[PDB]
């Protein structure tokens, strides 16, 4: 899921 | 400790065919669903796989909760966070009429009749966050204790906003098993919409339907 | 009023390969259900058109929830009315092992972990027979008005039985979307079951399965 | 639905 944990890691 | 004035910022912080226009729109605000979730006290300490296993889990209700309390004031119809306003005439001719009803009769209309507060959306939201249910969780007891501390601050919230109405705490939360079943109908829509392969679903909309 | 005593009475009365066996005491509990139903104050003097809307509407949750409670000292499995343990090895083997664990970790496990009483379960099980959300009731509003006199008797009885802890009867209301998604599921099952033909399905669970 | 009815009418 990359768009996800791309977003979480800001 | 789970302020609902923290709560209640996250909601503040992130406000604003018919099928086509509603996919469109739930993949713009998973973006913004993330923003909210990040606001939510204690959430961002969680472990990442752990943020992600929970937004994966309750995307679905927190973004249905979020425009049907936004829908309050729109008669037989739902608002957008794009701004557009979808009538329930438009949904039944585009064939998804009885969902639609569903969530106006067991949504909208419900917090309308008790004008639900922003404070009470945002901590039921938060609830629905901290589900400790959500499958892989490295540590469902922190989600879990999360949870509590979310319905501690709200039941004493409603006691003190709302000293005459005992069991409005218990209407609050007696709205999650609706919420619940709209959710899963509205998945098993999606990935219907998605086999089909003409309904435009975006990266973001896409990667909430794809297998973990 | 809804007395919790009644309510607790009502359990009391009642008390008694896997999917075949399941199928075969889920009929056999449907005719049980409906004496639990006409034991719950004010549930017989509804008209008679939503005491079926109700049952039809609730009786997988209501008996899921039976089954659940039934089976806390049971370890990985569950107990039937009839008598026989399913143990999750079996229910596996079956190729339902995916939705039995959600009833074991979901359902059982947090009962077990609360001890929750007879008396609790009983009002759950009266809050999910009184719901106010089933289409067709002539009046959504008694039902509504019945509900909230449930869980008004079952906080004040959580209160008094056990003051230590404050958030029990909100930890027993949020089980419900629980059962509710567990419910749906187990729904979805059985039309498979009943689809494939050749799982015996008797007559009052082919009624429940048939359209309204 | 006639197996429900008749055991409600009793
Ligand atoms: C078309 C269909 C199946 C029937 C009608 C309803 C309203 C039930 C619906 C609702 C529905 C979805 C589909 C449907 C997909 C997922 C989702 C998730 C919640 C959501 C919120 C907003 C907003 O906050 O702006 C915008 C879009 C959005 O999309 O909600
Ligand atoms: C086989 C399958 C799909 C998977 C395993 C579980 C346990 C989830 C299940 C459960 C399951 C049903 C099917 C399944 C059908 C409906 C139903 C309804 C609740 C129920 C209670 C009892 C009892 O009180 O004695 C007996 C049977 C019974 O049947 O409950």
């Amino acid at each position: 899921h990359k768009i996800l944990h791309r977003l979480l890691q800001d | 400790d789970m302020p609902v004035e923290r709560i209640l910022e996250a909601e503040l912080a992130v406000e604003p065919d018919p099928v086509t226009n509603i996919c469109q729109a739930a993949d713009k605000q998973l973006f913004t669903l993330v923003e909210w979730a990040k606001r939510i006290p204690h959430f961002s300490e969680l472990p990442l796989d752990d943020q992600v296993i929970l937004l994966r889990a309750g995307w679905n209700e927190l973004l249905i909760a979020s425009f049907s309390h936004r829908s309050i004031a729109v008669k037989d119809g739902i608002l957008l966070a794009t701004g557009l306003h979808v009538h329930r005439n438009s949904a039944h001719s585009a064939g998804v009429g009885a969902i639609f009803d569903r969530v106006l009769t067991e949504l909208v209309s419900k917090m309308r009749d008790m004008q639900m507060d922003k404070t009470e959306l945002g901590c039921l939201r938060a609830i629905v966050l901290f589900n400790p249910d959500s499958k892989g969780l490295s540590n469902p007891a922190e989600v879990e204790a999360l949870r509590e501390k979310v319905y501690a601050s709200l039941e004493a919230y409603c006691k003190h906003k709302y000293p005459e109405q005992p069991g409005r705490f218990a209407k609050l939360l007696l709205r999650l098993p609706a919420l619940r079943s709209i959710g899963l109908k509205c998945l098993e829509h999606l990935f219907f919409f998605k086999l089909i392969g003409d309904t435009p679903i975006d990266t973001f909309l896409m990667e909430m339907l794809e297998a973990p």
